């Protein structure tokens, strides 16, 4: 996964979940 | 343009942000997506060679670290009238 | 005389012509022509090392060689990924199976 | 006539005038902007085909690059929105 | 679309690009362009509380490699209705 | 596509393979096939930059194992006006 | 002749000194005196491109040790013209 | 004018970039294109001698490691009325 | 006369009384002030040869206590008419 | 009246509270608000030579150390005609 | 071009083997030829700044090896009009 | 102006570089152009005073080096009633 | 008058520079321009035997170091009638 | 009709008159003129074809190496450019 940028990368919200989403 | 720019992944995540890169790199439109089948599932998109070849590398950069990730890409830049109606 | 004069440019190419180049001969151009840091400068280089000891380096090599994917010398401007033009970094590192064009 | 964007971004005019003339002497481009920022700060924004513009500003930077105080800049735009156009010039 | 968010670059051109950041990243009207003076670029574009948060974190994430880069990035939820026409 | 392109080589063989590389890589017009003299034959296309660029990659990928191959192959992305009496 | 030359400095003192050597080291016309902005002056000239070396290198020679003195000094062969409208 | 600029090279390829280097870097209008044999390909243009100067010097610069590279080149002021049939 | 004398220096209150040392010193028509930017500022002022370097000397004295300081200050006994249009 | 005395500082807030100071110390009236370029803020006042005397001396007294501080102050004691036109 | 090149040799055989390099060198025009006394004879010639500088350059390049040698030898690039009279 | 400067030189070179110098520095006006003989060559220019000093000290100190060199320079504050029919 | 003058070398460069060398050495007439074949190339000039010889030598003795260089150079002060076709 | 410049300088006119006679008994040169440079300079000027102005000119200097001051400067033009001389006085 690049720059955050164009794509979030790994912002988790409860437990472990990458949840990129959009 | 009439470039034949293209995305294959597992997954419509990295197929949506693959079309995302598409539309965000260069000026390209996207003549369809497909369920390939066995979970592959493609990006088929026009433009010019220059545009094409940005969005292509757009859409890898941001997609092989997606769920499974990329499985493959590839950048026709004359497709011959005869493969137009396999698209 | 001689009036072909060899001239090594300012990357060191070797061009017999006439030149405009300095002298201890016909004065009212000396004033002290050492600096030098223009676009595009078809003022020689020996000038430069003769009469300056100060020599820059050279420009309007637009010829930017690169190397097809089949190892073989290409050039003519050049498309790729520039170390100091950015906002194309990503996706330099993949492959592109097609019609090469980097 | 293609919308793609290039910029050449430089610690005074000198740098700027050289990138535009390497702009044009490069590839085909359209000049839209020769913009004084502020201080120094002088941008030349152009636009045309993808690999046309990637390829002249390039160029530009690679030419620009010490002339005066040198370059500062050379972000390649990929694709300004329908609603950036209005703020460059419009 | 009443979150105003805001933003400088120490240039024009990574302001230019924070723009486009803003605008592919998230839903945002670009409203404002402004030279600051000496090199001091602003833009200030409105839209969603969660729209323009992540569209600034975007355009944080992808301004500090532009020239000199980011220098300032903070964001408000609720404007006062009275600075708009001084903007 | 003003963009100027064109391929050089030894021997006919590898000129008219090398445009023909050139026709179905990318957009390109094949404007002119030329004999430089001593088995020096050039090929020139006109199209787009990246289309240039994309089509003399695929045709000196295509020429340098023909007969006794490639020896300069280059781009001209934006002639001058006092370049087109060369043809 | 329409060859261009172009200098670059702190103020005005270094700047208008530098547009008289102009003035009398080659038969060259100054088209710009232009206040880029910080101190930032710019003055621009065209006349024969051999012309425009002899008053650009004078210029060099009288204006780096007045005031603060030269930045920049360059020359334009060739302006396009599509470089004219910045012009 | 009346300077005579001229390049010769290996192989049109260098030919045409020298061509195309003289006639963005000086005042120069390209007059004769010689095919010689054995792939020797003489360009030479016509201008002011400062232009021709500038010109052959940046076309032999910008060409010299291309292709199989330059043989020579030189700057003619003024030939005489009787050599201009030789053109 | 038309000798020009010019002071630069950091703000105005040094360049405004240069001014008053252009005028007492001699009786010199002032033909501009000019903000130069990121603080300089610039006197013009036109007169006799010998009246303009007892007001520039009288200025030059005045200005090294005031403020930041002077800047550079030269003299021009006659601007090449071509200058004018530094106007 | 024919005092002018001005103040150069770096900001506003000095300058305007400079203002006010000479507004309430003696009966100047302000005849000039400047911004000189990068951020120098100038104020001009008009009055009588013992008024502008001290009511420059209490403003500088109490500009010092105001927010980011003074740059210039001074009084021109006996302006000239020709300075007018300076104002 | 209005630059004046002119050359102060040793008599008159200098002078017009200096003459013959003039005119087999660059571009220029004698305007000149001046026996100043007591043995020293000067060339007077016309034309642009970067021709006639080769010219004189050439010229002298012959001088030096023909009789008692160079005396003195200046480029006038700008002669002004209150000098047209001297010539 | 009625004050009268002066240059001699050895030879002819220096003349017209010294009379360029003067006709570019202040004004002056060329009256006297004599070729004494032996290598004395005399230029003599009318003016102001001050323009008239101000000219021939920089025309003697850039002209010293040039050639075989000066030999007198200083100035007639009043020329006298009859000295015209020497001039 | 009819003595024929010969130069030959490899490339038509230092050919027509010899040739210029022949219209600026002595007083002979070229009269041919031939392309030899292979890269080699000629110019054939008539004139008196003298000055076939004081030209032919200089331009040819000149111009060998001339890129790729000169071949070989000879003179014939009477060809045979008989030998008028190869004129 | 020889159109070739042979023409040379003597301190003194001695040396001038008589290496002009040797130049006029040593070749088919018309003798174009005589010229005062000052100071005691003289300059003479032959037109011939390149070979008799070359033999011409060995002989008069050879001959006036010696007598007088001697020679000061011996040359040949063999191309006098056609603007040379109007300004050589034709």
């Amino acid at each position: 996964i690049a720059d955050a940028s164009w794509k979030v990368g790994k912002s988790e919200t409860d437990s472990g979940q990458t949840v990129t989403g959009t | 343009g009439i470039a034949l720019g293209m995305i294959e992944t597992r997954g419509l995540v990295p197929a949506i942000e693959a079309a995302d890169a598409m539309t965000k790199a260069a000026e390209v439109r996207l003549i369809g997506r497909e369920f390939v089948g066995g979970g592959y599932v493609t990006v088929l998109v026009r433009g010019e060679t220059g545009a094409v070849n940005a969005a292509v590398r757009a859409g890898a950069d941001a997609c092989e670290r997606v769920g499974d990730g990329l499985v493959a890409a590839h950048i026709i830049a004359r497709p011959h009238r005869e493969v137009e109606p396999a698209l | 005389f001689e009036k072909v004069g060899s001239y090594d440019t300012l990357n060191g190419n070797n061009v017999t012509g006439t030149g405009v180049g300095r002298s201890d001969y016909v004065t009212g151009n000396e004033y002290g022509s050492c600096k030098n840091l223009t676009g595009d400068e078809y003022i020689g280089s020996q000038q430069y090392e003769k009469f300056c000891g100060s020599t820059p380096k050279p420009e309007a090599r637009k010829v930017g060689l690169s190397l097809s994917s089949k190892s073989n010398l290409i050039s003519g401007t050049m498309t790729g990924r520039s170390k100091i033009v950015t906002g194309d970094e990503p996706g330099s590192c993949k492959v592109l199976t097609g019609t090469p064009y980097a």
